[PDB]
């Protein structure tokens, strides 16, 4: 109450390390020991795009207005 | 190259200037053996111009023998179709627009002739609008003989006999490539596609169709008819085949001719009929296509056939056959700046290398004909010729460095005392 | 060399031969 | 290529090639990787067995002074599974080379 | 090219040349900087609080090499002393009064060494 | 210039001749079914045809009529020469300035011309229907420098014609569709005959 | 089993017969630059920013719109293709103003993370710099049509997903612009999702617009819940 700063309490607040993978991102929450919870890792599809069936005879993939 | 020849007489591909140019009786040439071409195989006609070897006058090789039988399924589950251009997208070229003035009977012949080499099921011409009287007469002759039942669905004698339709355009580009008319056919703006697809005879409109020039199906019937051993008779082993030509520029006549394979510049351009500028003792930059081929000064290229290697074995090759010249009168970089004018008023806008590159040497060689500060300038001008060759798709791409670049060469002091002068002038 | 007729190009001959056309579908 | 390129030597870039490889060929006890830097360094990664006697057989030589102890450091490392890095920076007098000594641990 | 006193300077007639393009913020070693902006009525984004930690200040002057439009200007005034720790704290509208003080001092000063830089 | 509509015109309106409507079906049955679905080359051309210039009205006219998106017929006009979208006058003339007609003093072909009509460089006249450009590629470098009009064109271009082109169409004269003088057909001029028969034993087909 | 072994940069990877060598280079952990294409979208090719030289051969192809022969060896970085990537990557940095001080896209723009790892050092042009218009469509798209960098992005996604058939390409050559003719306002479902599309900032949010640049946030992942989809 003297600016508007963003003062705070919550000591830690800003920590972020730099794993290399799953297998040691278990082992370091564990060797000092405080409870945690994981994510997965999400790879998209690969995916099937191939130019040249965008004009078509009957189909419907058929694009316009290029 | 034989003996020098590439003559002039009547035993050419065509029929008459003069003779008559409505609608006509099919005297002489026209509808002459009509059964009898069509009732061999087409294998007696694929090959057949391999005995020709026609390159196709577009301004590229790639022989017509070999794309319409090779680069050719047999069938799928789709039709086909012939897609004969018509339209003149170089300036200067005026080859067409006189064959349909006076001959249109000899084009309708090789339209099913060609399409019977691919099997196609009909026949699409394209011609600019602009040439609107002329376009008129085409359909009259439809109504001459196609209308008269010479001609389809089944005559005659097999049946394979199909139809002619006919569109314009308005202002349009796709005369200069191929696969942009095929897109604007259907009714998209002109935006011209991928060149490898799948290309043009794999991906077209919803169907493999071919694509050819005039000249291309338009000599089919005589090729097909008086064969030889004739059609190489001029030139080397490489080319063969006798072209129409244009002269224009400065001459005593400026008007159309007829020869032949590997015939020098200096007796080819003066014959026929006058040489009107300084036709020794000029300057006399010729410029041996209708664009795409750059500025040569007066050294051993009027000696210098017409070969396609001739011209590679100069700086750059011709395919689309323009003569014009600039001897006395004409300032070279005033000229030759108009023609990059040109090209900011029908580049399509896909490739960002043609897109906002073109309009960089738009502004600069403006700067050169005023004539204005130091040099270097040239070459980073020069650079940017050695930067847009193969990253555009059209051979606009290519269409726009090679008369710039081929002014880097052979015109060292074109503008080094121009604008040293105006460099002289504030000074 | 006349603006106008160019129904004698369209619909006078190609309207009456087309032939035939059978046009394939291509619904789509 | 030009200048404002560093211009980088081959003679320094050879004998440090040449010096460190009959070190591990004398002591194949301790030593586990030897590595030549791009700019004339040296890295002698050793199993902290011999943490004494590859430093001692480095105090006194006739072909190896190296009796300048300039820079004790650590730097942890985590995702390592053993986390720290003890790495040592001795120097020789006669000869004027630098030579590094990357000794890993862990914490107990 | 002396460094002291913070100051804003702005146009002919006044304009706020500041364009809170937030780049003098990220290179203060000390964050000294603060800025929240917001799009004024007319339509050109503007600053609602600028600050400059007059205590955190480290004097590294980087702000006075990083301004595009050249808005932040380190003014050559050493007049200082306050009585608290409650003054300080420079808000904005010290900064263009600060600014406005003086500007034919800062103007002459930017004028014979803007050539060098 | 500018290329957008700022709301003068929304709606015109503008229809087509019954006489016109019957045409369609000639164009339609050109193209394969299904993927006909445009013939908006013709039939745009057919609407200038019939008003002269078209607005952005009868732009949504056709759109109805051949069920295409009515965004997809604004990229058409807007992108090649012949349409028109603003007003235009009753005759549209076109001097052919190319690089080779360059060659063959266009400047003779330029200028005089607007101190013989009273107009400005690239603009209408100020009175009514004489609209004057500049094009360029349409065939014959190899002529003068023509000139090109609403259903020909005008080869061999001379001074003389400067002050007849210009005033036989005040006249409401039509000034020789065609090449006024010189060669009429554009023959080779030394080589023109090229010894005219038939064309020497036509019968070779046997191969 | 169908596939074909390319060496790119002279090392082996299997995909299947008709895939792109875009998806070939991005298999092996790599990134060639990407303006014309989208993998949401359709394939165009008309900014021809991807460009690598293919080993035996004397031109060159763009990675876009092309299948993979039998197997070539796609040659990255080298003499030429860093000849091509400086090269097209000058003409298009000429013809824009210069913004970003103020251009809302200002920490993430892709002619911004580009231009410093690719392409060349200073500029040569040395005047020019045409200036378009803008406009107005809806009270959500801050709209300035100058930027603009021409590559058929957002004129696609109305014939794509969002089936608005609205916008077009109105001009030729050096003049063309992206906008609608007439002053239609476009607005329906999906229609402020273009501002994400634009790679440049040309578009931009309206509420947002003149706030906070983008190197001080904290992203912290979440979800929302105005709809039954999540
Ligand atoms: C600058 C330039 C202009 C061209 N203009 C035309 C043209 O106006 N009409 C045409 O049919 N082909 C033109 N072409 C050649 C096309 O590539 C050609 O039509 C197409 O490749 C078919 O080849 P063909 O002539 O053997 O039939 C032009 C080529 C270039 C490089
Ligand atoms: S060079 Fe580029 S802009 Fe010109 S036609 Fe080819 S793709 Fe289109
Ligand atoms: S000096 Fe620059 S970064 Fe700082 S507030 Fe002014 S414009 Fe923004
Ligand atoms: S004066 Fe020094 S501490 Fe203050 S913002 Fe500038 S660089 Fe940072
Ligand atoms: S909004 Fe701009 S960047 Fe996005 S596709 Fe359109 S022109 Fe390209
Ligand atoms: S969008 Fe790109 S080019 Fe435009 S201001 Fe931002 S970084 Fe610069
Ligand atoms: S180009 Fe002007 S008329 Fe042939
Ligand atoms: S990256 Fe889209 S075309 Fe090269």
């Amino acid at each position: 109450p003297l600016m508007g700063w963003a003062s705070t309490a919550d000591p830690l607040s800003n920590l972020v390390l730099t794993f290399s993978t799953k297998e040691d991102a278990v082992a370091f929450a564990e060797k000092n020991g405080w409870s945690y919870d994981v994510e997965e890792r999400k790879v998209p599809k690969p995916k099937s795009k191939s130019y040249g069936a965008n004009f078509s005879w009957n189909k419907r993939t058929r694009v316009s207005t290029k | 190259f034989g003996s020098l020849k590439d003559e002039d007489r009547i035993f050419t591909n065509l029929y008459g200037r003069h003779d008559w140019r409505l609608k006509g009786a099919q005297s002489r040439g026209d509808w002459y053996k009509t059964k009898e071409i069509l009732l061999k195989g087409p294998d007696w006609i694929l090959g057949e111009v391999k005995t020709s070897g026609l390159r196709g006058r577009g301004g590229a090789g790639f022989p017509t023998g070999l794309k319409w039988s090779f680069m050719n399924k047999p069938s799928d589950g789709r039709p086909k179709y012939l897609v004969v251009n018509a339209d003149e997208g170089e300036p200067g070229t005026c080859k067409d627009r006189e064959i349909i003035r006076h001959d249109p009977h000899k084009l309708v012949e090789g339209c099913l002739v060609g399409g019977r080499a691919m099997g196609a099921r009909a026949a699409y011409i394209y011609i600019r609008g602009e040439f609107y009287n002329e376009a008129s007469n085409l359909q009259v002759a439809i109504r001459e003989a196609y209308e008269a039942g010479l001609i389809g669905k089944n005559a005659c004698g097999s049946g394979y006999d199909f139809d002619v339709f006919v569109v314009r355009g308005a202002g349009a580009y796709i005369c200069g490539e191929e696969t942009a008319l095929i897109e604007s056919i259907e009714g998209k703006q002109g935006k011209p596609r991928l060149k490898p697809p799948f290309p043009a005879d794999v991906g077209v409109f919803g169907c493999p169709t071919t694509v050819a020039n005039v000249e291309t199906v338009a000599v089919s019937p005589t090729i097909c008819r008086r064969g030889g051993a004739w059609f190489a008779s001029f030139g080397r082993e490489r080319n063969s085949g006798t072209k129409l030509f244009n002269i224009s520029g400065h001459v005593n006549n400026p008007c159309t001719v007829e020869e032949e394979m590997s015939v020098p510049l200096k007796e080819l351009i003066e014959k026929h009929a006058g040489g009107v500028t300084g036709g020794w003792d000029n300057l006399l930059a010729v410029i041996p296509g209708g664009s795409s081929t750059p500025l040569i000064p007066k050294s051993v290229c009027e000696t210098v056939l017409m070969d396609f290697d001739a011209l590679i074995q100069a700086q750059t090759g011709l395919g689309t056959a323009a003569v014009i010249v600039m001897d006395r009168s004409t300032d070279i970089v005033k000229a030759i700046a108009r023609l990059i004018e040109f090209y900011k008023h029908e580049s399509c806008g896909q490739c960002t290398p043609c897109r906002e590159g073109v309009d960089w040497m738009n502004k600069v060689m403006a700067r050169f004909v005023r004539g204005d500060a130091r040099p270097a300038e040239i070459d980073s001008l020069w650079e940017i010729s050695k930067q847009i060759e193969g990253h555009t798709i059209c051979a606009l791409g290519d269409g726009a460095a090679w008369p710039v670049q081929g002014l880097i060469r052979h015109f060292r002091p074109e503008l080094e005392e121009r604008m040293q002068q105006f460099a002289q002038q504030h000074q | 060399y006349s603006t106008y007729t160019f129904l004698d190009l369209n619909l006078d001959l190609s309207k009456f031969r087309m032939p035939q056309p059978s046009s394939g579908r291509e619904s789509p | 290529t030009r200048p404002t390129v560093r211009p980088r030597n081959d003679v320094a870039h050879k004998q440090l090639s040449a010096f460190g490889e009959y070190v591990a060929e004398i002591l194949p006890k301790y030593v586990q990787q030897v590595q030549v830097s791009c700019f004339n360094e040296l890295e002698i990664c050793i199993h902290p067995d011999g943490v004494i006697p590859v430093l001692t057989f480095l105090r006194d030589h006739s072909n190896a002074q190296f009796k300048s102890l300039a820079d004790l450091t650590a730097v942890d490392i985590p995702t390592r599974q053993n986390r720290f890095e003890i790495v040592y920076n001795l120097l020789s007098l006669r000869f004027n080379s630098r030579i590094r000594v990357k000794t890993y641990t862990d914490e107990l | 090219r002396f460094r002291g006193e913070h100051a804003l300077r702005r146009y002919p007639s006044g304009e706020e040349r500041c364009i809170a393009c937030k780049l003098c913020e990220a290179v203060c070693p000390a964050q000294a900087i603060t800025i929240e902006a917001e799009p004024r009525a007319d339509g050109s984004r503007r600053t609602t609080r600028y600050d400059i930690d007059m205590t955190k200040c480290i004097y590294c002057g980087f702000c006075q090499e990083a301004c595009p439009v050249d808005a932040i200007v380190e003014g050559p005034n050493f007049e200082f002393s306050t009585e608290t720790h409650e003054e300080l704290l420079y808000n904005k509208e010290k900064l263009l009064n600060n600014g406005d003080k003086w500007e034919a001092e800062i103007a002459a000063n930017i004028q014979a060494d803007y050539l060098y830089r | 210039v500018h290329r957008d509509t700022p709301e003068n015109n929304p709606e015109t309106p503008f229809d087509f001749t019954p006489e016109n409507y019957k045409r369609i079906e000639a164009i339609v049955k050109n193209y394969p079914e299904g993927h006909k679905a445009a013939a908006v080359l013709p039939v745009l051309d057919l609407a200038q045809r019939q008003n002269g210039w078209l607005p952005i009205s009868a732009m949504n006219k056709v759109a109805e009529i051949l069920q295409v998106p009515p965004m997809r017929v604004y990229e058409v006009a807007t992108f090649y020469t012949m349409y028109n979208r603003k007003p235009v006058g009753k005759y549209h003339i076109q001097v052919c300035t190319t690089t080779p007609c360059m060659l063959r003093n266009s400047d003779s072909i330029l200028e005089a011309i607007q101190k013989k009509l009273g107009i400005k460089v690239g603009e209408t006249t100020p009175d009514k229907l004489f609209t004057l450009i500049e094009v360029e590629c349409l065939g014959a470098c190899v002529n003068a420098p023509m000139v090109q009009i609403n259903d020909n064109y005008y080869e061999d271009l001379t001074p003389k014609d400067i002050e007849e082109i210009i005033d036989e169409l005040k006249a409401g004269k039509i000034p020789k569709p065609g090449p006024r003088s010189g060669r009429f057909s554009c023959e080779p001029a030394g080589g023109l005959t090229s010894l005219t028969e038939p064309p020497k034993g036509p019968g070779f087909g046997v191969q | 089993s169908n596939l074909i072994e390319v060496f790119v940069d002279g090392q082996s990877v299997m995909v299947e017969p008709g895939t792109t060598v875009l998806q070939a280079c991005e298999k092996v952990g790599m990134q060639i630059p990407r303006f014309c294409y989208h993998e949401r979208l359709s394939v165009a090719g008309n900014c021809r920013m991807c460009l690598v030289e293919i080993e035996k051969a004397p031109k060159v192809v763009a990675a876009c719109a092309m299948p993979v022969m039998k197997g070539w060896n796609i040659l990255t970085n080298s003499e030429k293709t860093k000849k091509a990537r400086e090269g097209v990557m000058e003409f298009l940095l000429a013809n824009h103003p210069l913004d970003c001080p103020i251009c809302d896209q200002g920490g993430e723009c892709d002619l911004q993370d580009q231009s410093m790892m690719f392409g060349s050092d200073r500029s040569r042009f040395l005047e020019g710099k045409r200036a378009v218009e803008d406009k107005n469509i809806g009270p959500l798209v801050k709209t300035i049509m100058t930027r603009c960098i021409q590559c058929t992005r957002c004129i696609r996604f109305a014939s794509e997903i969002a089936g608005v058939d609205d916008l077009g390409t109105t001009g030729r050559g050096n003049d063309m612009q992206v906008g609608t003719y007439i002053e239609k306002m476009f607005m329906s479902e999906l229609s402020g999702n273009i501002i994400d599309i634009c790679p440049v900032g040309a578009l931009t949010s309206k509420p947002y617009a003149f706030t906070a640049r983008p190197w001080e946030t904290r992203k912290t992942e979440s979800i929302d819940v105005m709809d039954a989809v999540g």
